[PDB]
């Protein structure tokens, strides 16, 4: 088998294949036998019509496809004696078949480079000890309460979460602008969409009031002159409005689906769903800390075949969410995902690498410990059980992510792994 | 207000307008298992709704005559198929049973597919959530789908 390799396109070697002319011919008498056989037009072959005759003149059609699978098992052919690691899609580009000279055609394919595996000790991951109380289950419970809270008038001391009625004078240097007031104006507090320290004025008053603050305009004001310029607001503090803090009736804890619709049963309930949550949470944050580590310590140019694949993934991605228009998707640029799709592949390498080198295998007492500590949510998940045993596509799945779990684990071991006892809402990082 | 010299026209100065727009009649309560949004009639079939509006025809035909069929939901069920359809949570995701879908067995090119995150959305947003006691919190639908399936 005559072959020329040149290192063209980086990791794409050009191996230039030339398959000798009777391989060919020897390959189309082969697949014309197979359609003879077939058609049954072996068993009406009178056999007064040589074979080398019908190979070349009614075999001429069939020529190029026999090329094109000759490409094919001569490249799987190479690759193993000649001991390179293939990747990419292999680029035939096909030389000019001449009827009965050898067929000479490059495959530029790409390489897979293997992941040097630097220092997993300039990984810095952080492990935090989420506890939970009573005042903190009742904590997040009143947020959750505060979040469903039906808002009523009241009247006297506003307080600084409430939400008003005011009546403001806006004017810069002392100076109303027109357009520049506001009259029965509800304005909410907490909510950074007004001017910085404009619902200051509000907070401290009476519903019965009328003043004028000296507050700051946004340096994200749409004037250069004005943005972050110290302005007047003669605020008319006319209503406030104070959340009232809904019924813990058995029936209203039940709304939400608590189960155990009782007041230490929503305690309870919502404390061992916290944990639940939790428990995955915490196990995405000491793997995403471990994997933003992992290749802050580790680089890898990919070929373009894993990373263009993730582009392709992350396209559908996007535009099925950006409209979820007809294959918008397919004309989002690279570049558009470029940098953290060859990230994701990077990922995939180094741990990839990390089941090689460790001979890191999924492991059954983790497959056990996963679906055991998922599915402690369920009293009796037969469902999951029984979905397993009728279903290995998921089944090994299961061993696949686990897998994944075990190898970033080793790559923990090496890696600067601090430990905290820290408060509930750490990973609870959203309230509003 | 809508001029050059500032005067709140080109960034309004109050971010809260209201402006009475629909004050407080359905944009206020929630219509609970959605008695007349998805189709028409939130638990029966009724078909008295469009009788007054022109015609009772049930609209013009579709599969079964129409989503106005008095009893048999269950389409599967009967047998061993389905065994319970929707089972509550309409299947969802974990309801179901899966944690991460994909296409590729022993694959490691996983990772952001759920990150939250600059990938989908949130960060967990683990403050409780809690009482995920089944609910049909997603799709629940069957006879015909996207480009006509069952």
């Amino acid at each position: 088998m005559q072959v020329s390799v040149e290192t063209t396109q980086g990791l794409g070697r050009r191996v230039t294949i030339t398959i000798a002319a009777d391989s060919i011919e020897t390959a189309v008498k082969s697949e014309l036998v197979n359609v003879a056989k077939k058609v049954r037009i072996d068993g009406f072959r009178k056999g007064k019509v040589p074979m080398n005759i019908v190979a070349q003149r009614y075999g001429a059609s069939v020529r190029q496809d026999v090329l094109g699978d000759l490409m094919s098992r001569n490249f799987i052919d190479a690759i193993i004696k000649e001991k390179i690691n293939p990747a990419g899609a292999p680029t035939y580009v096909p030389g000019e078949y001449k009827l009965g000279e050898d067929f000479t055609y490059s495959v530029e394919f790409e390489v897979y480079p293997e992941v040097e595996l630097q220092g997993l000790e300039a990984i810095e991951v952080e492990k935090p000890i989420v506890e939970v109380t009573d005042a903190d289950v009742d904590g997040m419970l009143d947020t959750l309460r505060k979040q469903q809270a039906t808002w009523k008038e009241k009247d006297g001391a506003v307080e600084a979460e409430d939400r008003v009625t005011i009546d403001f004078t806006g004017s810069v240097d002392g100076e109303e602008f027109e357009g520049g007031k506001a009259s029965d104006f509800v304005l909410a507090m907490g909510q950074g969409r007004m001017i910085p320290g404009f619902e200051d004025g509000i907070k401290g008053h009476k519903a019965g009031e009328e003043f004028t603050i000296d507050v700051t305009f946004p340096e994200e004001y749409h004037a250069e002159n004005l943005k972050g310029k110290a302005a007047k607001f003669a605020i008319n503090l006319k209503k406030v409005e104070e959340r009232e803090l809904p019924e813990l009736t058995a029936e209203f804890i039940k709304r939400f689906g608590v189960e155990d619709g009782s007041v230490e049963g929503l305690r309870a309930e919502v404390r061992k769903n916290m944990e639940r949550e939790l428990k995955s949470a915490i196990r995405n944050r000491v793997k995403s800390q471990a994997i933003e580590g992992l290749v802050k310590a580790n680089d890898i140019d990919v070929p373009a075949a894993l990373i263009d694949s993730e582009i392709d993934v992350l396209r559908r991605q996007a535009a099925q969410r950006f409209g979820g228009n007809e294959k918008q998707a397919l004309e989002l640029p690279r570049e558009l995902f470029e940098e953290q799709a060859k990230r994701r592949v990077v990922v995939g390498l180094l741990l990839g690498e990390v089941i090689r080198t460790n001979e890191l295998k999924a492991d059954e007492e983790r497959v056990k410990g996963l679906i055991e500590e998922m599915a402690s949510a369920y009293e009796d998940p037969k469902e999951v059980i029984e979905f397993y045993s009728k279903n290995k596509e998921l089944m090994d799945n299961m061993r696949n992510v686990a897998l994944e779990e075990q190898a970033v684990e080793a790559v923990l071991a090496k890696a600067k792994v601090t430990e905290k006892e820290t408060t509930f809402n750490e990973l609870m990082n959203q309230q509003a | 207000m809508k001029q050059s010299t500032i005067a709140l026209a080109l960034l309004p100065l109050l971010f809260t307008p209201v402006t009475k727009a629909r004050t407080p009649e359905m944009p206020v309560l929630e219509n609970r298992a959605a008695q007349g949004d998805i189709t028409a009639p939130g638990g029966a079939r009724r078909l008295t709704g469009d009788q007054t509006a022109a015609l009772r025809d049930s609209l013009s035909d579709k599969p079964a005559k129409n989503i106005i069929l008095l009893i048999g939901d269950g389409m599967g069920d009967s047998e061993i198929t389905a065994a319970r359809n929707y089972a509550e949570g309409a299947g969802g995701f974990f309801k179901g049973i899966d944690a991460l879908p994909l296409t590729g067995q022993y694959t490691h090119y996983a990772l952001n597919k759920k990150t939250g995150k600059p990938d989908y959305v949130t960060d967990s947003a683990a403050s409780a959530t809690a009482w995920s006691t089944g609910v049909k919190t997603y799709n629940g639908a069957l006879g015909v789908d996207i480009h006509e399936k069952d």
